[PDB]
C-alpha cells in the first residue's frame, strides 16, 4: 500500500523522463538523422 | 462476424468475467513451485554394502547392476560412481519429454529386467531406486542447542516422529531423512571375545538366535481338537527390545553363570547406521531431512502446512531441541510472488496511469481495468487445464504478457480517437470503422505474434522446458488477447464513453502535459524534416541499414553466451576437500575453522553453517566436508558486496590462506534440479580403455591443459577423488588354514568387526531398527589392531591376526566413477566473473579435444542443456521466422513484402545487445527471451504502418506522402501506448536486485533502445523499400 504511493510519486516522474530522454534522442539525433544528405542508391540490378 | 457480436452489449461485458471467473478458480486450483519439473528426468539407484571397500563394490554391487542395462528407454547417459563407504549412486538421466513415472518402473525393468544375474546380495542389503530429480524443498536441519542429545539421538528422533509426519503433509512426495536412524550398535571388545575364546561369528550367531522373532503359533489353532474352548497366540522370542535386554543374549553354557553376556563382550548401546555424516550446524551437531516436493508442485501450501507442522512437534521437543531450515524455496518465492503479483496490478494501474497522460478520463479509460485482468486470469486458467505452475517462469511469463495485451486494447482507443480526438465525431463513427481497418489485422496481428513462439513450444531439452513455460504462457497470452480484442473491447468502445470537442488533445488540462501534448506532436512536426527528409533520398539510408546489422553481427558473437545466471538463492555450498586418506577428525576441524570464518568475518551476511562432514557433493569419504552456507534476505544483504559471488570470492580467497585442504566455496546453479556446482560440469569417457594411469593423467594433462588458463575458467577442478593409499591385507590363507582356522571363521571376523555387519532387525519404541555387529573404535584404528583381533581355530584355540595376515599398502581410488559401463573421471569447473560459460565450455573444448583418441570429453548435467541450446536456441530463430517469413505473405499479399517487414526485426535485436553490455550481461536463455520478446515488439508496430499502408490503397487512396504524413504522423501515437505500458511495467525491475531481475532489465533496457529504433527507425524502413523494393517489385 506504500508502493501505490510509490507509483503516485515515482510514477509521475520516471514517466516524464523515460519520456524526456527520448526527446534528446529523436529531436537531438533526429537533427543528425538530417545531416545525412545524399543518394547511394544501388540499383545495380534495378 | 465479431462485428456482429458488437450490437449485444452484456453479451461482451461478461465473458470478459467468464474467463476471470474461471481464472479465478485457477488461483485454487494451480501448484505454485519457483522450479518446475525441468529436468531431464533421472533415476539414483542408491545401493549400500557396509564398511566395504571401493576396488570392490563396484565388482559385487556396481558392474552386476550396470551390466543389465540392455538399451536403455530413451537414455542420455547413466554415470555410477561407488566409493570407500560402500555406496553406489547410479544415475540413470533419460531424455526430457520421457515420462519419469514410467522411468522408475522401467529402471527396475532394466534393473528388474534381468535381476538374478545379480549376485543376489545386491539386493539383500538393500537398494533403493529413486527419482532424484535432486532439487529439494526446505531441507530442514534439527539441531540439539544445549548439548545433551548427540547428532545421532536427533536423528533418530528425526526419522522416528517427524519423517512419517512430514511425509504425508500435503505436497511432500518424497522426504529423504538425515543420516539414519538408531541401530543398535554392538562395538565388540577383542580383548574380551579372546577372553571367552570367541569370534564375531558367535557373536553374530547368537543375536540371528536370541534376537529372533518367532512364529509360535496359537493355541487352540487351526484346525482344533473336537471339543476346544481356548484360543491364545504365543509369544515366542520377541524381537529383543532394549540395550540391556541385547545385554542378556547369551553366548554359551554358564558354569561361571552370571550367564555369559553379550554385555560382557561387547558395549551395547545405541547409535546411528553409518557415521560418515556429521552435520554440525553452526559447530553445535545435527541431523537434517531433505524434503522433495511432490508433482503437484504447491511450495506455498506445503511449506506454509511443513512449517505448521514444525510448530506442533515443538511441544514434544527434548532437551533443546530446535529447527532451523538452511535451505528452502519459500522465503525466495513468497515475496516473489506478492510482488510479481501486485506488481502485476500495479502494472494494471500502470497502464491506466499510461491514459492519464493519454486520455485523462474516467469512463473511457476505465477499459483496461477490465481487459487487463482477464487476458491474465485466463493465463493462469488455461494453464490450469494444460499443466502449468506457478513459478518464475508463469509470473515473467505473466509480467512479458503485459507487452501482449497492450497491443489490443489500447491500441483500438486512440485509434478510437482518432475520430473524436483528431476529427470530432461520435464513437459510433469509430465503433466499425476503425476496428474494420484493423480487423483483418487482428486476424495477423494475433497471428504473427504467436509465430514466433511455436517451435520453442515443441522443442525438447531443458532449454525446451524453459521454453514450453514460457512460450504457451505467451501463446496464451496472445490466444486470451485476441479472443478478448474482438468481444470486450467494441462494448467498451461505443457504449459508456463520453463526447470530447475537436481539436482538444489535453491542451488546457493540468499543466505539464498541455505544453507537451502540442511538443512531442510540434516537435514531430520538426522531425517532418526527418519524416520526409529520410524517405526522398533513400541511397544513403540502405548503408545505415548494414551499420544497425554490422553492430549486430560483431556485438553477438562477442556477447558472452551462458545459459542461465548465478541466482542469489540465499544459500552457498563451501566444499572441503582434504589430503587422500584424511580422516572425519580432521574434516570437522576445518568446519570448525570455516563455520569460524562464517561466523567471524561474514557474520553480518550468513544465517548459518550447516556444515556436513565427510558427506560432499562431489565427492563422499572422511577426506571431503561441506557446508550449506545459507543468508539472509537481501534487505539484511545490501548490494553488490553481500551477493554470493562477492561472498564466495572472499571465501575462496581467505580459504588458500587455510592450510590442509583445497577448500573451494561456490554457488548453486540457477535452476537446482541439474548442478552441484554452476558454471559446467566436464564429465570425461574411458574411450578405448587407456587404464588408470592414463585416465588420471591425461586428466593432470587437462589440468596441465584447463587449469593454466586461470583468467578465462575459474577453479576447474577433478570429483573422482586422488587414488588413496588402501590397506591390503594379505590373509596369508594357507597359515589361515594350517593353524587351524576356517577362513569363513576369518572373513566373518575381519568383514564384520572392521566392518561393521546387518544382523537382524530389534524393537525400539515399537520401531524396527537395525543390530549392528562391529569392533569398538579403538580396537580398529590402526594396522596394530590387525593384531588384536581373535579368531577359533578347529580345536577351540584363539589365533591371532598378526600370527598369520601379512599385511601392506596400495593404491585404491575410492570414487570409482563409471559412464554407461565405462570407468571416468568427473572434472567441474566454474566461469569467470564477469565471463560467462560459453567463453569457458567452448575454452574447454579448446582444451579438450587437446588430448588424443582413447579418453573422451562429455558435456552433460547442466553441460548437456547448454550443448543444446547451441544446437537449436540460436536455430530457433531460423524455422521461427520464416514462419513469420511467410505469416507476411497472407497478410500482405506479396512474396515482397516479406523482404521488407521481415527488416524489421533486427532493428530490436541490436535495441538488445547494447542493453545487455551496456550492464554487462550474458547471452542466456532469458536474453533470447528478451529478443523473442523484441522481435515481437518490431512486428507489431509494422501492422500499424504497413497494413495501414495496405488498408490506405482501399479505404483513402494514398501513396507514400499523403500515407506517411497520416500513417506514420498520427499512428505513432498508440506506439507509446504500448511504450509506456510495458517497458515501464519493468520500472519497479529496475531498481531491483532482489530475486535475481538482474538479466530481466536487459529485456527491458533492451526493448526500450528496441522501442527506440521502433520511434524513429522502424517507422521507415518498410517505407524505405516503398521507394526502393516497391520501386523494384
Ligand atoms: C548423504 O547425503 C546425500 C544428499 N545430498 C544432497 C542434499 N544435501 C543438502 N543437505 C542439506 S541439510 C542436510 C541434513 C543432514 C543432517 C545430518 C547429516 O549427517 C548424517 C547430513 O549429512 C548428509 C545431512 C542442505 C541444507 N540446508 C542442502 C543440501 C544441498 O544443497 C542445498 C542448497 C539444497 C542445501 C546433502 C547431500
Amino acid at each position: 500500500m506504500l508502493e501505490l504511493l510509490k507509483s503516485l510519486v515515482f510514477a509521475v516522474i520516471m514517466v516524464p523522463v523515460v519520456m524526456a530522454i527520448i526527446l534528446g534522442l529523436i529531436y537531438g539525433l533526429g537533427e543528425v538523422f538530417n545531416i545525412f544528405s545524399g543518394v547511394g542508391k544501388k540499383d545495380q540490378p534495378g | 462476424m465479431p462485428n456482429f457480436f458488437i450490437d449485444r452489449p452484456i453479451f461482451a461485458w461478461v465473458i470478459a468475467i467468464i474467463i476471470m471467473l474461471a481464472g479465478g478458480l485457477a488461483i485454487l486450483k494451480l501448484p505454485v513451485a519457483q522450479y518446475p519439473t525441468i529436468a531431464p528426468p533421472a533415476v539414483t539407484i542408491s545401493a549400500s554394502y557396509p564398511g566395504a571397500d571401493a576396488k570392490t563394490v563396484q565388482d559385487t554391487v556396481t558392474q552386476v547392476i550396470e551390466q543389465n542395462m540392455n538399451g536403455i528407454d530413451n537414455l542420455m547417459y547413466m554415470s555410477s560412481n561407488s566409493d570407500s563407504t560402500g555406496t553406489v549412486q547410479i544415475t540413470l538421466t533419460f531424455e526430457s519429454g520421457t515420462d519419469a513415472d514410467i522411468a522408475q518402473v522401467q529402471v527396475q525393468n532394466k534393473l528388474q529386467l534381468a535381476m538374478p544375474l545379480l549376485p543376489q546380495e545386491v539386493q539383500q542389503q538393500g537398494v533403493s531406486v529413486e527419482k532424484s530429480s535432486s532439487s529439494f524443498l526446505m531441507v530442514v536441519g534439527v539441531i540439539n542447542t544445549d548439548g545433551t542429545m548427540t547428532q545421532e539421538d536427533i536423528s533418530d528422533y528425526v526419522a522416528a516422529n517427524m519423517k512419517d509426519a512430514i511425509s504425508r503433509t500435503s505436497g511432500v512426495g518424497d522426504v529423504q531423512l538425515f543420516g539414519s536412524q538408531y541401530a543398535m550398535r554392538i562395538w565388540m571388545n577383542p580383548n574380551e571375545l579372546n577372553k571367552f575364546q570367541l569370534t564375531p561369528v558367535d557373536v553374530i550367531t547368537a543375536i540371528k538366535a536370541q534376537n529372533a522373532q518367532v512364529a509360535a503359533g496359537q493355541l487352540g489353532g487351526t484346525p482344533p481338537v473336537k471339543g476346544q474352548q481356548l484360543n491364545a497366540s504365543i509369544i515366542a522370542q520377541t524381537r529383543l527390545t532394549s540395550t540391556e535386554e541385547f545385554g542378556k543374549i547369551l553366548l554359551k553354557v554358564n558354569q561361571d553363570g552370571s550367564r555369559v553376556l553379550l554385555r560382557d563382550v561387547a558395549k551395547i548401546e545405541l547409535g546411528g547406521e553409518n557415521y560418515d555424516i556429521i552435520a554440525e550446524f553452526n559447530g553445535q551437531p545435527a541431523s537434517g531431512l531433505g524434503i522433495k516436493l511432490a508433482t503437484g508442485a504447491n511450495a506455498l501450501d506445503t511449506a506454509a502446512a511443513i512449517r505448521a507442522e514444525l510448530a506442533k512437534m515443538e511441544p514434544f521437543f527434548p532437551s533443546g531441541l530446535k529447527i532451523v531450515y538452511p535451505y528452502d524455496t519459500t522465503p525466495f518465492v513468497k515475496i516473489s510472488i506478492h510482488e510479481v503479483v501486485k506488481t502485476l496490478v500495479e502494472a494494471i494501474i500502470l497502464v491506466f496511469l499510461v491514459m492519464y497522460l493519454f486520455l485523462q478520463n474516467f469512463r473511457a479509460t476505465l477499459i483496461p481495468t477490465i481487459a487487463v485482468p482477464v487476458v491474465l486470469l485466463g493465463t493462469f486458467a488455461v494453464l490450469a487445464a494444460f499443466g502449468f505452475s506457478i513459478n518464475t517462469l508463469t509470473m515473467f511469463g505473466m509480467v512479458l504478457a503485459i507487452g501482449l495485451l497492450v497491443d489490443d486494447a489500447i491500441v483500438v482507443v486512440e485509434n478510437v480517437e482518432r475520430v473524436m480526438a483528431e476529427e470530432g465525431l461520435p464513437p459510433k463513427e469509430a465503433t466499425r470503422k476503425s476496428m474494420g481497418q484493423i480487423q483483418g489485422a487482428l486476424v495477423g496481428i494475433a497471428m504473427v505474434l504467436s509465430a514466433v513462439f511455436v517451435p520453442m513450444a515443441f522443442f525438447g531439452g531443458s532449454t525446451g522446458a524453459i521454453y514450453r513455460q514460457f512460450s504457451i504462457t505467451i501463446v496464451s497470452a496472445m490466444a486470451l488477447s485476441v479472443l478478448v480484442a474482438l468481444i470486450l473491447t467494441p462494448a467498451l468502445c461505443a457504449t459508456m464513453l463520453k463526447p470530447i470537442a475537436k481539436g482538444d488533445h489535453g491542451e488546457g488540462k493540468k499543466g505539464f502535459f498541455g505544453w507537451f501534448n502540442r511538443m512531442f506532436e510540434k516537435s514531430t512536426h520538426h522531425y517532418t524534416d526527418s519524416v520526409g527528409g529520410i524517405l526522398r533520398s533513400t541511397g544513403r539510408y540502405l548503408v545505415l541499414y548494414l551499420i544497425i546489422v554490422v553492430g549486430m553481427a560483431y556485438l553477438f558473437v562477442r556477447l558472452p553466451s551462458s545459459f542461465l545466471p548465478d541466482e542469489d538463492q540465499g544459500v552457498f555450498m563451501t566444499m572441503v576437500q582434504l589430503p587422500a586418506g584424511a580422516t572425519q577428525e580432521r574434516t570437522q576441524k576445518v568446519l570448525n575453522e570455516v563455520t569460524h570464518y562464517y561466523l567471524t568475518k561474514e557474520k553480518n551476511n550468513v544465517e548459518s553453517v550447516f556444515a556436513v562432514n565427510g558427506f560432499g557433493f562431489a565427492g563422499r569419504g572422511q577426506n571431503t566436508g561441506i557446508a550449506f552456507v545459507s543468508l539472509k534476505d537481501w534487505a539484511d544483504r545490501p548490494g553488490e558486496e553481500n551477493k554470493v559471488e562477492a561472498i564466495t570470492m572472499r571465501a575462496t580467497r581467505a580459504f588458500s590462506q587455510i592450510k590442509d585442504a583445497m577448500v573451494f566455496a561456490f554457488n548453486l546453479p540457477a535452476i537446482v534440479e541439474l548442478g552441484t556446482a554452476t558454471g559446467f560440469d566436464f564429465e570425461l569417457i574411458d574411450q578405448a580403455g587407456l587404464g588408470h594411469e592414463k585416465l588420471t593423467q591425461a586428466r593432470n594433462q587437462l589440468l596441465a591443459e584447463a587449469a593454466k588458463h586461470p583468467d578465462m575458467l575459474t577453479s576447474v577442478r577433478p570429483n573422482g577423488l586422488e587414488d588413496t593409499p588402501q590397506f591390503k591385507i594379505d590373509i596369508d590363507q594357507e597359515k589361515a588354514q594350517a593353524l587351524g582356522v576356517s577362513i569363513n571363521d576369518i572373513n566373518t571376523t575381519l568383514g564384520a568387526a572392521w566392518g561393521g555387519s546387518y544382523v537382524n532387525d530389534f524393537i525400539d519404541r515399537g520401531r524396527v531398527k537395525k543390530v549392528y555387529v562391529m569392533s569398538e573404535a579403538k580396537y580398529r584404528m590402526l594396522p596394530d589392531d590387525i593384531g588384536d583381533w581373535y579368531v577359533r581355530a578347529a580345536d577351540g584355540q584363539m589365533v591371532p591376526f598378526s600370527a598369520f595376515s601379512s599385511s601392506r599398502w596400495e593404491y585404491g581410488s575410492p570414487r570409482l566413477e563409471r559412464y554407461n559401463g565405462l570407468p571416468s573421471m568427473e572434472i567441474l569447473g566454474q566461469a569467470a566473473p564477469g565471463k560467462s560459460t560459453g567463453e569457458a565450455m567452448e575454452l574447454m573444448e579448446q582444451l579438450a579435444s587437446k588430448l588424443p583418441t582413447g579418453v573422451g570429453y562429455d558435456w552433460t548435467g547442466m553441460s548437456y542443456q547448454e550443448r543444446l541450446s547451441g544446437n537449436q536456441a540460436p536455430s530457433l530463430y531460423a524455422i521461427s521466422l520464416i514462419v513469420v517469413f511467410l505469416c507476411l505473405a497472407a497478410l500482405y499479399e506479396s512474396w515482397s513484402i516479406p523482404f521488407s517487414v521481415m527488416l524489421v526485426v533486427p532493428l530490436g535485436v541490436i535495441g538488445a545487445l547494447l542493453a545487455a553490455t551496456f550492464r554487462g550481461l550474458t547471452n542466456d536463455v532469458y536474453f533470447q527471451v528478451g529478443l523473442l520478446t523484441t522481435i515481437g515488439l518490431s512486428a507489431k508496430n509494422a501492422i500499424l504502418i504497413v497494413e495501414f499502408a495496405k488498408d490506405l490503397m482501399d479505404k483513402e487512396g494514398k501513396g507514400l506522402i499523403e500515407a506517411t504524413l497520416d500513417a506514420v504522423r498520427m499512428r505513432l501515437r498508440p506506439i507509446l501506448m504500448t511504450s509506456l505500458a510495458f517497458i515501464l511495467g519493468v520500472m519497479p525491475l529496475v531498481i531491483s536486485t532482489g530475486a535475481g531481475s538482474g538479466a530481466q532489465n536487459a529485456v527491458g533496457t533492451g526493448v526500450m533502445g528496441g522501442m527506440v529504433t521502433a520511434t524513429v527507425l522502424a517507422i521507415f524502413f518498410v517505407p524505405v523499400f516503398f521507394v526502393v523494393v516497391r520501386r523494384r517489385f
